[PDB]
């Protein structure tokens, strides 16, 4: 067929490589992709372990979905330069720390580190690259922020605030405030969970935001929405 | 700030290896990049496409 | 006279179907993005309703104008296979749309992982093609060799049977009812599914009223879908039942051709409910714009 | 280290059958493909089969076709040559070779050591090998040519013609993999050259290791055909 | 003070370095090239279709025989293609698939694959074994790496968004030599056909010319608006021509120490991701994110041609040694010949 005994063994050979390209393919597409993201200390480290210098991956299986988490914190580099490449992640895992209403960054003791997360928050939410993606945020460290609020209220970060010193106003309050930061509520959606160093139900809560965000791609990729 | 004044002199110390340079006149370069243009003319194949019979991508 | 109305009315209906299928064509062709198994079904239900509209109804039209057909017996067998082969395909086309649509709530991870795929979707398309042809095909075709044929007067088209309801009964009951029964199931889990997720997120606002807005559209949408189909089909399914087992008496005239002229116009139809609400798919219109 | 130890042979009674196996260590065995080669006590090299990586891809020699079954297993490493109306012609020593295919690569390039196999009691291409001993003297050149009857260039540029060398006592080794390629590991002396169907070796500054028979074979397409074998000596 | 008196100094020698570099515009480079013929449209087919990644692809790079190809995707996988007859000669998994770089080594013995992991693996294509295996792996850098070229067999160049490049001894895993003095991230590299002087962009807006083996920045280019994405060599090696963010190329002589001329157009507001010029050094080819290549005259700044058909970000493109064809690789998961 105009083809040597060569040509045809190294034809066989890239159908074979095909196969298996399309295999793992297939393997990695029923993998959940999460992009995890936060202000320094902010209790990432104590998501990790929970649910558990370059990038750094984990994978954790719940419920037969396969979790692979990426946190792409120590890249003091251009944000602008590789932010791009987690275009299609199906979700963003975003963690505040509550305490951080009463600190101040090291670096500069006059900016207060809940406002450096507010501006990472509105940078991600409202970037170009994550139009339609959804965001789980989760507010840690919430028992020390109920020992704290009694004796330092908001008004040292919210000067408008004007509720009672109580976690439940607060917390409601902060919550109102992150989610203000959404400026395409048409598209996206946020999902809130409060959580300290001793949770749980931290796995299943993703979950559960997961495969919310899974079924609605499915439904409006299929019409209907 | 001790590091300060050093990272000012290591720019100044930069500069001046960067400012003495025998620069050649802008007309003679641009006459050098016709005429290196004008020699391979015929040896590119992507400005004067070859015959079918010479294209291994035909 | 009054044919001047009649005749144009066809026209209208012969260019609705060329026009808006031809255009969802265009689409997939147009646009590259157009490429999921979904979009997929959805082109093989333009592709149904386009054939209706340019074949069978052009070549219908001389015999309700004159009441008789010319070339009988030579284009009556070709003409009825492939009307019979396009209202089965349409209806089993509504059904893997329908199925798809489940699929996707309820399996959703698998599904995510393989709406790609280009060769499943042409398998299923075959498959429907293949069983709508089966369905009928043979019945017209190999009938009048086993009883004799004949029973059409002059050159009227119309399958020996509509006289013996056994096979109307067992034909339509695999051709409609049970369909229209899935699609009912198959929309109802959709919503039911719907629904709980979102009260589970709201036991977990404009957008509060964003979600419950996109709901309620879902279930108009959903309503719509399976009201058409079953008011366009069911009359003519049933009147032609109730007319056989008559054995021609009981229904006039005139609610007969009614009943049958209904079904084309679900074909006509079609493109505007499944394509026109695709968001893919009114990208793609845009683009040709 | 590549490493592939035939097993299986000895001496089998005419009409019967045996299984010859071939053990593969230290290389990606299933991206290979194998060939069993056989040189009778004629000491001419014989192809006997060959299966493709992948168990895509079968061929057997006529001689064999029918008789014999080849067959792979990638977990276990091994493959197998199933010999069944064994006649007398069958007594050799068979080889093991692994093959792979892609651009640029070097098939036929790791013999396996043989199995003694002893049995009691028109389109092939043909290539020839007028020579069949030179006297040789260290220091010197000496030149080894091949014929074919067919025209070995293809219409894509190479010329499929491959040159081994077996020394006494010792499986073959590749020297040349296409006409002017020299094989990995092969001392730069050795250097080959020709045009569509006369092919020539050349080897300068003879060394004692170098002696032995060089045989000339084709992959333009199968059956695979060797030479007859020139023998150097002295 | 120190500082004052230092930060007025930087101030004199820039000063002296932009009136020397004024003093010898005697004429722009489009006043000399009026004369010359114009190449006339440019008109290129795609003759090969290369599928098989699963994802975007960041890089590609031609082997020196002009055949070969090596593609980098981040769907984890380096893919050896065969040019002519499109068949894949190897598929290499990565540990990290978050890989923005790639290269092929002269000798065609190994590839290089890095990103967002820092690191710079080296693969052998030719073993005993049959496989291709992670030959070294190259760490050292503390920031994600952005372009990578092999200077020989047992050197290879890196730069990096922690503002350096790095030249490697292969063998001992080392790094040899440390170039520092940018101020942002460094974006791309190009060898020079001599491979004594490299040129590299960076995210500041600007390009510096390195003497490989002295480890000294020999020369500053200015004049981008914008990020530079990438950079690409004049053949006769003493010009090169450099792509950003504001939508232009331009090109800067090595000799004269300044930019002979600037490639843009009113319709074209998009980045440009990819430069490389023909053999003769003629045509300039860019590709843009608006989903496609333009050729353009590098001796007249005319738009000779237009390279159409991909669907997404046109992020790679390449010339071959020969000079035959054209490849191009986007983030729709195909490479295109052209001719
Ligand atoms: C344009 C589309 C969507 C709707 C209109 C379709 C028209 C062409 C259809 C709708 C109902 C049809 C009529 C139904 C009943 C009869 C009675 C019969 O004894 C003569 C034909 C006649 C009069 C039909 C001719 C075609 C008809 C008028
Ligand atoms: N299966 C019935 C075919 C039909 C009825 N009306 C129009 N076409």
């Amino acid at each position: 067929c105009t083809l040597s005994a060569e040509d045809k063994a190294a034809v066989e050979r890239s159908k074979m490589i095909d196969r298996n390209l399309r295999e793992d393919g297939e393997k990695a597409a029923r993998e959940v992709k999460l992009l995890l993201l936060g202000a320094g200390e902010s209790g990432k480290n104590t998501i990790v372990k929970q649910m558990k210098t370059g990038i750094v991956e984990t994978h954790f299986t719940f419920k037969d979905l396969h979790f692979k988490m990426f946190d792409v914190g120590a890249q003091r580099s251009e944000r602008k330069k590789w932010i791009h490449c987690f275009e299609g992640v199906t979700a963003i895992i975003f963690c505040v720390a509550l305490s951080d209403y009463d600190l101040v960054l090291a670096e500069d003791e006059e900016m207060n580190r809940m406002h450096a997360s507010m501006k990472l928050f509105d940078s991600i939410c409202n970037n170009k690259w994550f139009t339609d993606t959804s965001i789980i945020l989760f507010l840690n460290k919430k028992d020390l922020f109920e020992e704290k609020i009694k004796k330092s209220p908001l008004t040292i970060c919210y000067p408008e605030y004007a509720g009672s010193n109580t976690y439940e106003e607060a917390a409601a309050y902060i919550q109102c405030q992150f989610e203000d930061l959404n400026k395409r509520k048409d598209t996206k959606e946020i999902y809130t969970h409060f959580t300290c160093s001793t949770d749980t139900k931290n796995v299943q809560f993703v979950f559960d935001a997961v495969t919310d965000v899974i079924i609605k791609n499915n439904l409006k990729d299929c019409g209907l929405f | 700030n001790t590091a300060s004044i050093a990272q000012a002199r290591k720019l100044v110390e930069q500069l001046k290896m960067e400012a003495n340079i025998d620069r050649i006149k802008v007309s003679k370069a641009a006459a050098d990049l016709m005429a290196y243009c004008e020699a391979h003319a015929k040896e590119d194949p992507l400005l004067t496409p070859v015959p079918a019979s010479e294209n291994p991508f035909r | 006279a009054w044919t001047a109305v009649l005749a144009a009315l066809m026209a209208l209906l012969i260019v609705a179907t060329v026009l808006g299928n031809a255009l969802v064509m265009l689409a997939f062709v147009a646009d590259s993005s157009l490429r999921t198994q979904n979009n997929f079904f959805l082109l093989n239900l333009a592709i149904s309703d386009f054939l209706v509209g340019a074949f069978c109804i052009p070549l219908y039209v001389p015999y309700v104008l004159t009441g008789r057909w010319t070339f009988g017996r030579g284009l009556c067998k070709l003409w009825l296979v492939v009307d019979y082969l396009l209202c089965t395909s349409s209806a089993f086309n509504i059904v893997l749309i329908s199925y798809d649509r489940f699929l996707s709530v309820t399996r959703a991870v698998s599904y995510r992982a393989q709406q790609g795929d280009t060769r499943r979707a042409v398998r299923k398309m075959l498959l429907v093609w293949v069983l709508a042809f089966l369905l009928y095909g043979p019945a017209i075709l190999s009938w009048e060799y086993l009883s004799g044929g004949s029973s059409i007067p002059e050159g009227h088209c119309y399958a020996e049977f509509f006289y013996n309801w056994y096979f109307l009964i067992t034909a339509s009951t695999l051709e409609f009812f049970t369909p229209f029964l899935s699609v009912t199931f198959f929309n109802l889990s959709i919503y039911l599914n719907i629904q709980r997720r979102t009260r589970l997120r709201l036991d977990g606002s404009f957008t509060q009223r964003f979600r419950l807005s996109r709901d309620r559209k879902v279930a108009k949408s959903l309503a719509v879908i399976v009201s058409i189909f079953g008011l366009c089909w069911a009359p003519y399914t049933l009147l032609m039942i109730i007319r056989a087992a008559c054995h021609g008496h009981c229904v006039p005239d005139y609610w007969y051709e009614t009943s049958f002229w209904l079904l084309w116009a679900n074909s006509a139809v079609n493109p505007v409910l499944y394509p026109l609400c695709h968001h893919s798919f009114r990208r793609a219109f845009t683009k040709l714009l | 280290d590549v490493q592939l130890v035939e097993s299986g042979g000895g001496l089998v009674q005419p009409g019967g059958s045996r299984k010859l196996s071939c053990s593969a260590s230290g290389f990606a065995f299933s991206s290979f493909g194998m060939h069993w080669v056989r040189q009778a006590p004629e000491k001419g090299l014989e192809w006997v089969a060959y299966i493709s990586s992948g168990s895509g891809t079968i061929y057997y020699a006529d001689t064999v076709k029918g008789r014999f079954t080849i067959s792979r297993d990638d977990p276990k490493n091994t493959l197998f040559l199933q010999m069944t109306s064994l006649r007398s012609e069958d007594t050799a020593m068979y080889y093991c070779v692994r093959s792979i295919y892609y651009y640029g690569s070097s098939p036929f390039d790791f013999w396996g050591q043989g199995t003694t196999l002893t049995v009691s009691s028109g389109s092939d291409i043909v290539m020839t090998q007028a020579t069949s001993s030179v006297p040789v003297t260290p220091g010197e050149s000496v030149s080894i040519s091949c014929r074919s009857s067919k025209s070995l260039l293809h219409s894509n540029g190479n010329t499929y013609l491959y040159w081994f060398l077996q020394r006494p006592g010792q499986s073959p080794q590749l020297l040349i993999y296409r006409m002017s390629n020299l094989a990995s590991g092969v001392p730069d002396r050795f250097s080959g050259s020709g045009s569509g169907t006369a092919f020539t070796l050349t080897i300068s500054r003879l060394e004692a290791e170098d002696v032995g028979v060089y045989y000339c074979m084709q992959h333009l397409e199968y059956p695979l055909t060797f030479g007859a074998g020139t023998k150097l000596e002295l | 003070s120190e500082l004052d008196q230092l930060r007025q100094e930087a101030e004199q020698l820039k000063n002296q370095i932009r009136d020397a570099r004024k003093a010898c515009a005697d004429a722009t480079l489009s006043q000399i090239t009026n004369n010359i013929d114009p190449v006339g449209r440019i008109q290129m087919r795609t003759r090969r279709t290369l599928r098989g990644h699963l994802a975007k692809i960041y890089a590609m790079h031609w082997g020196t025989d002009s055949r070969l190809l090596v593609s980098a995707s981040q769907d984890g996988k380096l893919i050896i293609w065969d040019s002519y007859t499109t068949n894949k000669v190897h598929a290499i998994p990565l540990r990290s698939s978050w890989v923005m770089t790639c290269a092929y080594a002269p000798s065609g013995n190994y590839v290089a694959c890095g990103g967002l992991d820092n690191i710079c693996s080296i693969y052998n294509l030719k073993t005993r074994e049959g496989n291709v295996r992670v030959s070294r792996e190259l760490a050292g850098h503390t920031g994600y790496l952005s372009c990578c070229r092999f200077l020989d067999d047992n050197q290879i160049v890196t730069s990096s968004g922690d503002t350096t490049c790095a030249l490697w001894d292969i063998e001992t895993g080392q790094q040899t030599t440390t170039f520092t003095g940018h101020t942002g991230d460094v974006m791309s590299l190009s060898l020079a056909p001599d491979t004594r002087l490299f040129v590299s962009g960076a995210c500041d807006a600007s390009a510096k010319l390195w003497d490989v083996r002295e480890g000294m920045c020999r020369q500053t280019f200015t004049g981008h608006e914008s990020d530079i994405n990438a950079i690409c060599f004049f053949p006769n090696g003493n010009a090169f021509a450099t792509g950003s963010d504001d939508a232009t190329c331009r090109l800067f002589d090595l000799r004269a120490d300044q930019e002979l001329m600037t490639y843009s157009h009113d319709n074209i507001i998009c980045g440009i991701t990819s430069v490389s010029f023909s053999k003769s050094g003629r045509l300039l080819l860019a590709g843009y994110d608006d989903f496609n290549c333009n050729v353009w005259d590098a001796l007249k700044a005319d738009r000779a041609g237009v390279l159409a058909g991909h669907d997404n970000r046109v992020s790679c493109l390449g010339v071959t040694d020969d000079g035959m064809a054209v490849a191009t690789g986007s983030w729709d998961s195909f490479l295109k010949i052209w001719n």
